[PDB]
């Protein structure tokens, strides 16, 4: 009587389902980087044409 | 528990019936046995519900 059950202890009020929050999806993206050139070496002038 | 729900008048019915039973069953001391011999208490078999 105190816990509001039946004669055999079965609950008189149906327990709520408590539907979960459920998982979510994941995402990824691209990443870039930048660089410069190398020092220009003075070409040793040959004799050819 | 908090699951049970009732009304003010129903709670008053419960309390008054319990008090009448306490007075009639001679467990509460200094009961007014002179008052307890009226028609209603004689017909308490059909007046308890």
């Amino acid at each position: 009587l105190r816990h509001n059950l039946s004669i055999d202890g079965q609950p008189l009020s149906l327990a709520i389902y408590a539907e979960p929050t459920d998982p979510k999806a994941l995402l990824t993206s691209m990443v870039q980087a930048s660089q410069g050139g190398s020092a220009v070496l003075p070409g040793t002038l040959s004799l050819y044409r | 528990s908090s699951a049970i729900k009732t009304t003010r008048l129903a709670e008053a019915i419960a309390g008054i019936q319990l008090y009448i039973n306490r007075a009639l069953n001679r467990i509460e001391p200094n009961a007014r046995a002179d008052v307890s011999t009226r028609q209603f208490f004689t017909d308490w078999t059909v007046n308890n519900r």
